[PDB]
């Protein structure tokens, strides 16, 4: 059950929501606690995987623009 | 024994050599006449190749520079 995904996000968001509303001990904190502790693991098994962002979406448009060439070049052969 | 049916072995043929001529003859005319035809499409052949070496050319440095 592991992603580290947005909607997981809304999940702990809507936790943190219901135990403000809920409020000794606290059956829904508890389920907060849990919550915290899974995005806790989320994020320890992480890895920082970092090249940069702005510079993928220039890799992303000249690339793009090699395979148009390729494809201009290539079907200028067969003609 | 061996000797005998080696003998036996031996295949007739006539000392004279005419017929072995001619068939000589009529190969090495052979082979002549189709060295000739070998001969001028392999003319033609290189100049075919010449031509698509050409074009070929231009395509590598064409393709090298433009992509790169």
């Amino acid at each position: 059950a592991e992603l580290l995904s947005q909607q997981d996000f809304s999940i702990l968001q809507s936790r943190l929501l219901e135990f403000l509303a809920s409020q000794t001990a606290s059956k829904e904190l508890t389920l907060l606690r849990q919550g915290i502790r899974q995005l806790k693991e989320k994020v320890s098994k992480m890895e920082p995987e970092e090249m940069t962002v702005k510079e993928k979406k220039s890799i992303i448009e000249i690339l793009k623009a090699r395979i148009a060439l390729k494809k201009a070049f290539l079907k200028m052969a067969l003609s | 024994m061996q000797i005998d049916t080696l003998i036996n072995q031996l295949p007739g043929i006539s000392t004279a050599p005419k017929h072995q001529l001619e068939k000589i003859k009529k190969l090495q005319n052979s082979i002549e006449e189709k060295q000739l035809e070998r001969k001028s499409l392999e003319s033609e052949n290189e100049d075919l190749k010449l031509q698509l070496a050409k074009r070929i050319e231009t395509f590598g440095r064409l393709s090298c520079v433009l992509f790169q």
